[PDB]
């Protein structure tokens, strides 16, 4: 007990986790809403947030796959963590305007 | 109990052994990976 | 007399020499030498430089 | 696809392995679903998305879908497993089923 | 686990030292949190623990 | 601090991992160098101001 601070015992807990795209079993306190398809929505799938339209996908995910990524490494497909269905993500609607 | 005898030869692996590098679905892409 | 052609040669040579001399610039880092940065700092701080 | 071919019956003694096959044009390119129908009973899903079991289905059930054929494998076939097994796939928002197979437990 | 206070800096990616080399090593690409607190009131004894 | 002492360190082998034993400080605060790389380096001189 008489030791200086730098010579005193310290209890250490190291928490290591994975933030890569994968199925998840540990989650924070967060209430889930219903699933809306075919409308432009903000969405949050297991922490992956974005905006776009959700439609039913024919992509055949393997069971270890939760997300699908496009050429620009943007998520364009997601497995729903409750229904386990595969969903396509498409940007809502946009275009240039000239006056 | 030592009771097994083993013989060995040598062959070619061709292009076997490729595995999925991560858990992300991909399609219509050429993906470069170091592993 | 052939000043134009010698000018082409000289411009290319000076461009390459300028490129070589730019390797001694720190660009805001502690050193312009990668080996010194790696020998003096640990991984996390070395990566910034 | 559009026609899920399936053997008419499979004969298995208790404790052995049953292997019910579902075939169809590039069936490995779609998800496969298996249902267990018992006499005078409603259908019961046992396999979804090729190789996944709903909660409560016995650990002995397993499946695969490669090439153009999906198979249902009941290892250690018990007497309860006596039932009629079906094979299903989706096509353009329409559900397609197979003929069916009676798993006989001796 | 338990270490002494001046070794807590070693519980981090990219570190060296006795603890980081021979006892507990974190990867360079570590993703997570390190929680350390003084425990002098439980892990110290008059004669030494 | 007004009459701070300066000591010259030269012609010796410096193991900086032993400094944690002489004083109960929590960590070094270094400049232009990292504490864990000191043992890999050489210096013309060292001065210790206290
Ligand atoms: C992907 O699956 C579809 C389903 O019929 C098939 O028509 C198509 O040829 C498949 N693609 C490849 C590259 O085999």
């Amino acid at each position: 007990p008489t030791y200086g601070v730098g010579h005193q015992p310290y209890r250490v807990v190291v928490l290591s986790f994975e933030l890569l795209h994968a199925p998840a079993t540990v989650c924070g306190p967060k209430k889930s809403t219903n699933l809306v398809k075919n409308k432009c929505v903000n969405f949050n799938f297991n922490g992956l947030t974005g905006t776009g339209v959700l439609t039913e996908s024919n992509k055949k995910f393997l069971p270890f796959q939760q997300f699908g990524r496009d050429i620009a490494d943007t998520t364009d497909a997601v497995r729903d963590p409750q229904t386990l269905e595969i969903l396509d993500i498409t940007p809502c609607s946009f275009g240039g305007v000239s006056v | 109990v030592n009771l097994i005898t083993r013989t060995q030869s040598y062959t070619n692996s061709f292009t076997r052994g490729v595995y999925y590098p991560d858990k992300v679905f991909r399609s219509s892409v050429l993906h470069s990976t170091q592993d | 007399a052939l000043g134009k052609l010698q000018d082409v040669v000289n411009h290319n040579a000076q461009a390459l020499n300028t490129l070589v001399k730019q390797l001694s610039s720190k660009f805001g880092a502690i050193s312009s030498v990668l080996n010194d940065i790696l020998s003096r700092l640990d991984k996390v701080e070395a990566e910034v430089q | 696809p559009s026609a899920l071919t399936q053997p008419p019956s499979v004969s298995v003694s208790p404790g052995q392995t049953a292997s019910i096959t579902c075939s169809g044009d590039k069936l490995g390119n779609k998800y496969a679903y298996w249902y267990q129908q018992k006499p005078g009973q409603s259908p019961v899903l046992v396999i979804f998305q090729d190789t996944m079991r709903p909660s409560g289905i016995p650990e002995r059930f397993s499946a695969s879908n490669s090439g153009n054929t999906a198979t249902l494998t009941i290892s250690g076939t018990q007497s309860i497993d006596e039932a009629d097994y079906y094979c299903q796939a989706w096509d353009s928002n329409t559900a397609v089923f197979g003929g069916g197979t009676k798993l006989t437990v001796l | 686990f338990v270490i002494r206070g001046n070794e807590v800096s070693q519980i981090a990616p990219g570190q060296t030292g006795n603890i980081a080399d021979y006892n507990y090593k974190l990867p360079d690409d570590f993703t997570g949190c390190v929680i350390a607190w003084n425990s002098n009131k439980l892990d110290s004894k008059v004669g030494g623990n | 601090v007004y009459a701070w002492n300066r000591k010259r360190i030269s012609n010796c082998v410096a193991d900086y991992s032993v400094l944690y034993n002489f004083a109960p400080f929590f960590a070094f605060k270094c400049y232009g160098v990292s504490p864990t790389k000191l043992n890999d380096l050489c210096f013309t001189n060292v001065y210790a101001d206290s």
